[PDB]
């Protein structure tokens, strides 16, 4: 445990994201360190409104050198019901410097534990898991998920 | 009634180091509560002698709490289990049941309109939850927090809010209900380990380990001062308690000592010094009318003196561990109930006024086996240390006494006229005379496992595993093997001969009791059956008619010694706990005593 | 005379009908190099082969192996031809249908027994007991059973199995004898280890206190000589070993304790049953040996159980071959005779028959 | 299961017993025979009408063998006086092994023999057979206020 | 300044928190004649003396030369005085809970360190991975431990110790270049052994035709200076040396190789997670830098595992210190201050204080 | 490997010695409790000693003690190949195992020494499912009840061919 205390604006976006006004609703969002290193603090200009491929402009915004923390409201369509999950995701390039990939791995429970009710987490550690789709699927419903995001899987 | 309750002394709380314990109260201000084992303690505060035990958790329990309408009691235990229960009847007969989380319970809070219930812990999955008390639905989530919550209290003042105190350092506050997540307080830096409302709820209090105590509005959450300025304690703060008026506050601390604090001004009132040793450091505190209570970690709970801040008004002891021996001695005019347990610690209470205290000095330093008293007032106590001790029982002093050191370690204990004492070891048999070792049988043939002196200080009966009882003789300084073998129906776990010596009862493991006659050639003079466990402990009432044996069903019956088809069934003396030993105060008084370390009494009634 | 076979999950034992005790009780596992060495002998190679267990949960699985197992029993074992003996065998709980077919297909085709008879272990336990209505707690090597009968009949659907047993047992004294540097790894030092397990350790009734009270016990130390003639000492390690029955934490799993898995199956079943189940339970198998595990037992269910009920735990002296000993008792009565399925009645009703006969 | 048959006094004593006076049988005790193959009558084990029965009954079991019993249990309640039989098996713990397994196996075929019966009292020791509290429980549930008219 | 303290099973590393490499590397043995050298010293004190490990396997067995050890590193090595740095240590996995809180009390008792602090090898290096979930395969001078870790929390009933690690693969490589006609025996040739181990030798992707390549030809070949000046030449010994690895059989162990090892421990987690664990297989400790030895991992790992699952082995080039070095991290940032066990802590909470603050 | 062939004999001495197929009382004092194998006169097949037997009717009528008549038996100038029927009973169970026995004297000629021992392989192999083997080197090693004892079964073993240890 590094020691770092996740900001509250971490926690009222989450419990906003959780509970189901729908352009203004958070599809993505990313968490990222502060200067000091020393909060998890929500970054500014990288988040995706609801009414605004989502995936797709969402894999894109995460930094190429650096670890991220993200919630993504992920949608499904499983043979017998559609459902709707957040997905906890931990971003940890291999490309990143050892001591961010320390900090952020070390911290992830620190920020993971706060946001209680989060039930699906992917570690991506490099663009092709993260770019890969059926891995999400798999994590959400397994064998169960036929679509994700509104297309076929 | 064949058999009733008649006083009940209490276990101390199970207090560990470095630990918060947690005293609840009721709003009615009569009986305090606290937990030990799987039992929940009532102890009536103005009388700490009068008690009542709830023994029905199937793991330890932390912490109970009582209801703000003062009827019924919600008790977590470590295995996430959380009770509801009726106190009005003595039956406390089970209301609701739950289990909020897979984890450890650390702490419970109740509304006003007492509806809801809020228990706090460590879950796999969450660290708290709020819920119906009639329904368990959720009225709220508890979030904001990574580590374990140890405290949580509720507002008691419309609005409602919510604050909890974790090991992250932090201290959540919630407003509703329904209770939504409204900001984290990270003043402290070490872990918060109490976090009180005032009774009016204008203002609350969190305490942490790093010796600060902050108050902050009980309506915004906003700070409103520090206690003491610098630092309150200077040691980590375990619990407070605000007073009735809900303008001072009693905080007691891991530096051995509590104090009084005037909120309003934050100037500290009362400075208690309670020792200078471990065992000193305060873990629990609680402020109901006058009544101070501050528990140490050796278990006692010291009444406060706000006049003499030195010395407090009362010092409850007890045994917060196992007891495993229990004996009688009637001294002047009064008779004193002596139980020891397994750390040693060997109590003494009165059996009429219920006061109670320990022998000065250091003694024992593992369990004590067995103990009794011979005939020049002295208690002779085996315990594991391979140690018999003789302590005069008029000086209440440990140090000076005798002490005897054996080689192997004993098992059980029985004295005799004319200072000659029978301690089995393993393995082996060893005379005592005028607190001296004279005589071994070791390498005896068997397995010694309880041994019975007879009132005239002339016959030894030595049970043993194989189910035998054998008889020896003490001549001069030496036991001389008699070559008589009382059966058995299995192994003997307890032999005790009649207090005028005119019969011999055996119990074993076969849930039988087989009284033979000393009078006729050591003969069987009755078989009684009636037990579906092992029996371990068995005593014989003096009227030289009854006697009483208490086994591992959870069961104790009395029995009749002239006609075996009557007997006294006392059900549940010690629930969930089989009776470890016991005892007879009169003719018409039973003490028993078990693992749950309580000692109780009932009146029989033939 | 007939023969009896208990196949077990981790021990085999067999046996005359009629006789006191079991002639043979050797490992039920089948080693292959890493040409087929099986039982004691897989024990006597160690690192050369690699050992595999066909029944290792109580249920077949390998029955190529089961079936050379069974060919070292008859005559590697019990040194008799089985074509001359009728066989009594004993069945696991729970065991699928087509397990039972199988079975009485290999001792009527490859071994072409005059005879045999299937029997529940269960039932057998509690028979030997003297018993009719009861829960039977099996726990032996590989796997531990609850199994509830009500008047001869088991409920399957009430029947629990839990995979903590003396295996793990095992494990956790070889990983805990670790702790004080003795060098527990090889095979042959497993069985050691065994050993130790089943000489020195011992069942705490309360195992907080059993901790406390046992620092400074001098009669907790024990010594135990391994066959090299090294001398290991073991302290505490004695009733932390046994503890992860009633505590699986020690090992890390989340399964429920043996009392918990008891009071289990007990409440699956119909609540005029409960009170007999709950003044019946019955003990039996090698693990349920330990000293003072009855006592325990008893304390754990009472906590368990409502306010107002009888627990009776019942371990006869003779628990650990009690599934061999009530099979060999019923195999040598006289009236038995008529109840051995024929090999003729094998031809005309085929597999199915044991399902008939055997029940 | 053993095998082994049940004789025809068997069945016949209690197809007679249970149809409902001196000659009558209030309690009956059933043995195994010296050959080990029948179920028999053991032939001063038996309680008439005409002649406490249940301390008597209770002493009349063997101590270290196993029997069978058929007792005709009379109960009475609140609301009426029932009368109902009941089968013990007496398998005490201090019996050969040999005894208790041949008892236990072979106590399927006569329970379903005697077909009609209800309530079955399975005594391993003398604690569970000498007290009336669990036979006052199997003949009713939270009703019987006393049994052979002796008070609860 | 904080000090980063990991006990290794053969080397101790020590140094500065907020530093790239440990300053202080030194082996973690006790030499004693046959006064007490500990560390560098007892290897260059020529044979006259016998050496013991007090940590041989992860776990201390013997605390007398364990507080020599500290001492050695915290004055001789470091040359620091402990009462001024606060220490953060290293504990091996499944480490008893009675080892960490004897180490909290020598560490505020014995040293009378300002603060304390302990963390978990495995999960430190697969933090330093930049993971939290995945299996840390941490093969060190005297153990090698299999560590499945999901979600930051090791899983206890599938970590795997094994005792085959670089210390066998250097005693291997004495025994092996004896063939060619080199002697090594004593310790002072021992260290060359190691060194020649630790510069040459890799592992191969295919043994057999790795092994048909040295016989057919002298590509492979290839010359070591010794501290004298005399030139020795190496040949298939390079290979064979690391392979004992992957086929233990070679000296004469029963257990399974590394790849097996990191098999049975993955094999024995929740289905769930074994498709996370498998793809997540990091590698840490000194034995893991040998060349190649992350394709061959990955080779059996594949032939082993199912044909549907991704297999994906991480072999960071730090990995040799990852443990250390994310201590080293962990220790240096500025949130890491209301971490430390503090001294005023220690005596108001006992060594259970451990417990609570760390883990 | 000294080549040294095992004659069918031998072989069907061993298989009706293992196995005990049901056979009439009179039949069952026939069969062989110990018997002693040696080398031919041409040293190449190992042939079974014409009257170095014991049979299982002579024990309890005629020899009191199985053991000590059968150690009596070998030589103490030469070696042999036994195989004994050993009845013995340890705390659980009441066990019979066919041990077998390598008598090899230090005063033994080194010719007759080296052939059997390395002969010895061999038969052991050809005598599938025997598990004990007893390798005695002198006459103090065979000659006590304990040796037998404890390779058969170690200190578990209680009772040897009826007797207390
Ligand atoms: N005296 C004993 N005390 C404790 N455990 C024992 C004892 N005897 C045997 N065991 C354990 O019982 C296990 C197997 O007993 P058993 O019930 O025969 O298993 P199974 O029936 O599954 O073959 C062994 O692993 C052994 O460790
Ligand atoms: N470059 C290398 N190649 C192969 N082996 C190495 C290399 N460097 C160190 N080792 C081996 O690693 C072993 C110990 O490394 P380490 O992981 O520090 O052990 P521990 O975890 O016990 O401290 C040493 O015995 C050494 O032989
Ligand atoms: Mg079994
Ligand atoms: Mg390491």
């Amino acid at each position: 445990a590094s020691g770092v205390a996740v900001s509250d604006g971490v926690i009222k976006v989450f419990n906003d994201m959780k509970v189901r006004e729908v352009k203004k609703r958070k599809k993505a969002v990313l968490f990222c360190l502060s200067e000091d290193k020393k909060n998890i603090i929500l970054e500014e200009g990288k988040e995706i409104l609801v009414g605004d491929d989502p995936y797709a402009t969402f894999v894109k915004m995460l930094p190429d050198k650096d670890c991220r923390y993200a919630l993504y409201d992920a949608t499904y369509e499983t043979k017998e019901s559609k459902k709707e999950d957040l997905v906890f995701i931990f971003w940890a390039p291999e490309s990143a410097p050892l001591k961010s990939k320390m900090i952020y791995a070390s911290s992830k429970d620190a920020i993971k534990k706060k946001l209680t009710g989060i039930k699906h987490e992917l570690q991506a550690n490099c663009y092709e898991e993260v770019k890969d789709r059926c891995t999400l699927a798999e994590k959400l419903g397994g064998s169960a998920v036929i679509s994700l995001e509104g297309k076929p899987l | 009634m064949p058999y009733e309750i008649k006083k009940v002394f209490a276990s101390l709380p199970q207090v560990e180091r470095g630990v918060s314990k947690i005293i609840g109260g009721d709003p009615k201000g009569n009986n305090f509560l606290y937990t030990n084992g799987k039992c929940v303690i009532l102890r009536n505060i103005d009388n700490p002698a009068l008690a009542d035990i709830y023994t029905e958790h199937a793991h330890q329990v932390v912490v109970a709490k009582y209801a703000p309408s003062g009827f019924y009691i919600a008790s977590g235990d470590v295995s996430g289990k959380l009770r509801i229960w009726d106190t009005t009847q003595k039956e406390h007969l089970l209301k609701y049941e739950y289990q909020p989380f897979a984890g450890k319970i650390k702490d419970i809070a109740w509304t006003e309109d007492s509806k809801r219930i809020a228990v706090v812990g460590e879950g796999r999955e969450k660290f708290g939850a709020v819920f119906l008390w009639d329904s368990g639905s959720s009225v709220g989530e508890i979030t904001g927090h990574n580590k374990v919550i140890n405290s949580v209290d509720i507002k008691q003042s419309r609005p409602y809010r919510l604050a909890t105190g974790s090991d992250d350092n932090c201290a959540a506050f919630f407003e509703g209900p329904p209770f939504k997540f409204k900001f984290t307080i990270g003043d402290h830096s070490r872990f918060v380990n109490c976090v009180r409302f005032s009774p009016d709820g204008n203002r609350f209090a969190t305490a942490s380990a790093d010796g600060q105590i902050y108050i902050y509005d009980g309506k915004t959450g906003e700070k409103v001062c520090a206690l003491g300025g610098s630092k309150a304690h200077d040691g980590g703060i375990y619990a407070i308690s605000w007073s009735p008026d809900s303008t001072h506050l009693l905080s007691a601390s891991g530096d051995k000592t509590s104090k009084i604090w005037d909120v309003s001004v934050n100037s500290v009132v009362s400075t208690f010094p309670m020792g200078s040793t471990v065992l000193d450091q305060q873990l629990g505190c609680l402020w109901q009318k006058d009544h101070l209570l501050s528990v140490s970690l050796s278990g006692y709970i010291n009444y406060l003196d706000r006049n003499n801040p030195s010395k407090p008004l009362h010092v409850i002891k007890g045994h917060s561990k196992s007891i495993q021996c229990l004996t009688v001695h009637k001294n002047g005019g009064k008779s004193y109930i002596y139980s020891g347990s397994h750390d040693g610690h060997i109590n003494y209470w009165d059996s009429e006024t219920g006061e109670n205290d320990s022998f000065a000095g250091k003694g024992h330093t593992n369990q004590v086996s067995r103990m009794t008293v011979d005939e020049s007032g002295q208690l002779i106590s085996c315990s594991m240390d391979d140690t018999v001790r003789y302590t005069s029982l008029m000086l209440r002093d440990y140090s000076g006494q005798g002490v005897v050191k054996l080689d192997v370690q004993p098992k059980c204990v029985a004295v005799g006229p004319g200072g000659y004492a029978v301690v089995v070891c393993i393995g082996q048999i060893v005379l005592l005379k005028d607190q001296r070792k004279c005589f071994s049988i070791d390498n005896p043939g068997y397995e010694p496992e309880v041994v019975a002196v007879h009132p005239g200080g002339d016959t030894v009966a030595i049970g043993g595993v194989d189910g035998n009882v054998r008889l020896y003789s003490i001549l001069g300084t030496t036991l001389k093997d008699e070559g008589k073998l009382l059966e058995a129906k299995g192994p003997v776990t307890d032999v005790a001969y009649s207090h005028d010596g005119a019969f011999l009862a055996v119990c074993d493991a076969s849930k039988v009791v087989t009284v033979f006659s000393v009078a006729d050639g050591y003969s069987e003079n009755n078989v009684f059956y009636g037990h579906h466990a092992k029996i371990v402990c068995l005593a014989w009432s003096p009227d030289n008619e009854h006697f009483a044996s208490g086994g591992m069903d959870m069961m104790v019956y009395v029995w009749t010694l002239s006609d075996p088809e009557t007997r006294v069934k006392i059900q549940d003396a010690h629930r969930l706990h089989h009776v470890s030993s016991l005892a007879w105060l009169d003719e018409h008084t039973l003490v028993t005593t078990s693992h749950d370390a309580s000692v109780k009494e009932w009146t029989i009634t033939y | 005379a007939a023969l009896v076979v208990d196949n077990g999950s981790g021990m085999c034992k067999a046996g005359f009908a009629g006789d006191d005790a079991p002639r043979a009780v050797f490992p039920s596992i089948v080693g292959r190099p890493r040409d087929s060495y099986v039982g004691d002998e897989a024990q006597s190679k160690r690192g050369i082969l690699t050992l595999k267990y066909p029944i290792e949960h109580g249920i077949v699985t390998n029955w190529d192996d089961m079936e050379k197992i069974w060919h070292h029993t008859f005559y590697n074992e019990l040194r008799v031809a089985p074509e001359e003996h009728p066989v009594l065998l004993t069945e696991a709980p729970l065991n699928p249908k087509a397990n039972r077919e199988k079975m009485t297909q290999i001792m009527f085709e490859t071994f072409n027994t005059p005879a045999m008879y299937v029997a529940i272990q269960a039932v057998l336990s509690l028979y030997a007991s003297g018993r009719t209505t009861g829960i039977v707690m099996d726990s032996g090597d590989g796997v531990t059973h609850t199994v509830p009968i009500y008047e001869g009949y088991a409920l399957p659907h009430a029947i629990l199995r839990l995979d903590l047993a003396g295996r793990d047992l095992t494990d956790y004294l070889m990983k805990i004898l670790t702790e004080r540097g003795y060098s527990f790894t090889t095979t042959a030092e497993r069985e050691i280890v065994r050993d130790i397990k089943e000489k020195l350790c011992y069942v705490a009734l309360d195992f907080e206190q059993e901790m406390a009270t046992a620092a400074s016990s001098s009669s907790l130390e024990k010594s135990y000589e391994l066959p090299d003639g090294q001398v290991i000492t073991i302290g505490n390690e004695r009733f932390r070993c046994p503890e992860a029955l009633f505590q699986p934490s020690f090992l890390g799993m989340e399964s429920a304790g043996i009392h918990e898995t008891t009071f289990n199956s007990i409440m699956k079943c119909d609540v005029d049953i409960r009170k007999d189940l709950y003044a019946n339970t019955v003990l039996s198998g090698g693990t349920t040996m330990y000293p003072g595990i009855a006592d325990r037992m008893q304390k754990e269910i009472t906590a368990l159980a409502p306010s107002t009920m009888k627990i009776k735990i019942i371990a006869p002296p003779e628990r650990k071959y009690s599934v061999w000993i009530g099979g060999s008792i019923l195999a040598s009565l006289s009236t038995f005779q008529q109840m051995w399925i024929s090999k003729q009645e094998y031809d005309e009703s085929g597999p199915s028959i044991v399902h008939r006969k055997c029940f």
